[PDB]
């Protein structure tokens, strides 16, 4: 079985990672994990290559490689994702607002992400999360929208419906000349 | 599921102009290149014409000179 598992895993690695040095690092940290069985260190080391949304399926690809006794902890330490979309209905005329912050848009080359949550607020109460990507506002696709257009679209009606996909990463660009990078929720929240 | 033009016009409270624009074979890519005269010629009134044109300009400036990523509090 281990030549079949290796074959299927290798196909997933080649598809999601272009660079050979990044592949070599990936296989090396997995080799180290097999020796030490330190799952926390593994997930921490994996983050160096799993550094953008398109690379997150690697966590799914790696999970079968993880022995049964560590799969619960592995799931806890990795972002919880699902291809099923979550829909919520929010009231803009609420005295305390929506209770969330939002960053991103087409001009940044990234989607729209919830970056802050007010604990006990309206967004929080409906189960929205820091790291959620907004994929739909009032029924509309926002893949071709700038930041301002999305904000204006949210403010069109007295109420707003948001469809959400949990990613667990936040886009970062501290100046107009900086490249777009990604931070895991825990880092972004701690540094804010 | 919705077109770039449909969402663009929806953010401007101008959904009702989507029928006219699609009829004149104008998608968002084409609209970005529309002058005041172009929209005048297809019977777009002054108020709506200036709203569209302003939004095109803001879109172009954001795409060409994107700032730092910042959070909008809602």
């Amino acid at each position: 079985m281990d030549r079949k598992v290796a074959r299927e895993f290798r196909h997933k690695v080649d598809f999601l990672i272009e660079n050979d040095a990044e592949k070599d690092y990936l296989y090396d940290v997995l080799r180290m994990y097999h020796q030490t069985m330190d799952v926390a260190v593994l997930v921490g080391d994996l983050k160096l290559v799993i550094n953008e949304p398109s690379r997150l399926p690697l966590f799914d690809a790696i999970r079968p490689l993880i022995p049964l006794k560590h799969q619960v902890e592995y799931d806890q330490l990795t972002p919880r994702r699902s291809r099923k979309l979550k829909e919520v209905r929010l009231d803009r005329l609420h005295p305390e607002g929506l209770g969330l912050s939002v960053r991103g848009g087409l001009e940044f080359g990234c989607g729209l992400f919830i970056s802050h949550l007010i604990k006990g607020g309206q967004a929080d109460s409906v189960g929205l999360q820091v790291g959620d990507e907004i994929v739909r506002i009032n029924g509309y696709s926002i893949s071709s929208c700038t930041h301002e257009e999305v904000i204006n679209l949210i403010r069109t009606e007295k109420t707003v419906s948001i469809k959400v996909r949990h990613i667990g990463l936040i886009p970062v660009k501290s100046s107009p000349d900086e490249p777009l990078t990604w931070q895991y929720v825990d880092q972004f929240v701690s540094e804010s | 599921e919705t077109s770039p033009l449909e969402t663009f016009l929806a953010s401007l409270h101008m959904e009702d102009f989507a029928a006219l624009l699609r009829q004149e074979k104008i998608d968002l890519e084409a609209l970005m290149l529309c002058s005041d005269l172009d929209l005048r010629s297809i019977s777009v009134p002054l108020g709506p014409r200036e709203k569209i044109l302003g939004a095109v300009r803001r879109r172009r400036q954001a795409m060409e000179r994107p700032p730092a990523l910042e959070d909008t509090e809602l």
